[PDB]
């Protein structure tokens, strides 16, 4: 049964082995699905990341296929870009994008953000949603741990591993998933659910951004799913600290109706982003320049 | 915990 998952995975992955191109294996962090790595180019020095995974490890083995299915079909400036991927072992290995920056994760916990660069966070973002949810995919794990970053302060979203796709023949997706700070009410709620949860999601990121945490997070993850479900949209801990700019963009996200949420599209129009400024002002926030 | 379901 994982032999028989092991070859499945060899049909659709890159035939050989990367470590035969590839130097100095480091590991750099964790999410859910495995392990990343950098790792040195052979020949030309360069630096690249590598994301092991498992297949013995997973809850929904079968979900490492959306890791096949996006690098095959939807790369563009704000998804961070994978090359190839094999199979060594029993583990999935997809080379990628080195985003030497880092994790929004990071700079949440240890820095303030004014609304300059919590803007042009929101802008990239929403530039890569508004394309993925055009093409019928869901993300379903925006958190700032999601995002990352370039030396000079482009920003990508990443870890499409528990993604989804909807289209005409299936408008929307069932599965519990996420991490549950984030997910939307609907989606706790059990009821079908399309692009929409990416929007409700985002709005808690706006909220770490703001707070440096998302809600509840003093509650174990279960209770807080409940009150997320329960309860009027979370509030700011510091209402006092965001723009009415920034506290109306928020109004958008944090919807609890699914069908009156904005979508990412129409938060492109969105005043609070004429903030956003280049990717440069991110560049300050991150540990190497603090 | 910023760990996640799937």
């Amino acid at each position: 049964s994982h032999e028989q998952f092991r070859a499945a995975l060899q049909l659709v992955v890159d035939p050989g082995d990367p470590r035969s191109y590839l130097d100095n294996f480091i590991k750099i962090g964790e999410g859910s699905t495995g392990i990343v790595c950098i790792a040195t180019v052979r020949s030309s020095g360069k630096l690249v990341a590598v994301k092991k995974m498992d297949l013995r490890k997973q809850q929904r083995r079968e979900l490492l296929f959306n890791e096949v299915v996006i690098m095959r079909d939807y790369q563009h400036e704000n998804v961070v870009e994978m090359y190839n991927s094999y199979l060594v072992g029993d583990e999935l290995w997809v080379v990628m994008e080195f985003l030497e920056g880092g994790a929004l994760t990071d700079i949440v916990t240890h820095t303030r953000m004014n609304e300059e660069q919590i803007a042009a966070v929101c802008l990239a973002v929403l530039q890569a949603l508004s394309v993925l949810h055009a093409q019928g995919v869901i993300h379903r794990d925006i958190k700032s741990d999601s995002i990352l970053l370039t030396h000079d302060g482009r920003v990508k979203l990443s870890d499409f591993g528990v993604c989804a796709q909807v289209s005409k023949e299936v408008p929307r997706r069932k599965s519990l998933v996420g991490t549950p700070y984030w997910m939307a009410p609907e989606l706790i709620s059990r009821l079908p659910y399309g692009p929409e949860v990416d929007i409700w999601s985002l709005g808690i990121m706006v909220i770490e951004m703001v707070d440096g945490e998302p809600p509840y997070f003093n509650e174990p993850p279960l209770k807080a799913m409940k009150m997320i479900r329960d309860n009027l949209p979370p509030r700011l801990k510091n209402l006092h600290k965001v723009s009415p700019s920034l506290k109306g963009f928020l109004d958008r996200l944090l919807v609890r109706d699914p069908a009156q949420r904005a979508t990412a599209a129409e938060l492109l129009k969105h005043p609070f982003l004429a903030k956003a400024g280049p990717p440069a002002s991110i560049v300050p926030l991150m540990r190497q320049n603090r | 915990r910023r760990r996640s379901w799937y």
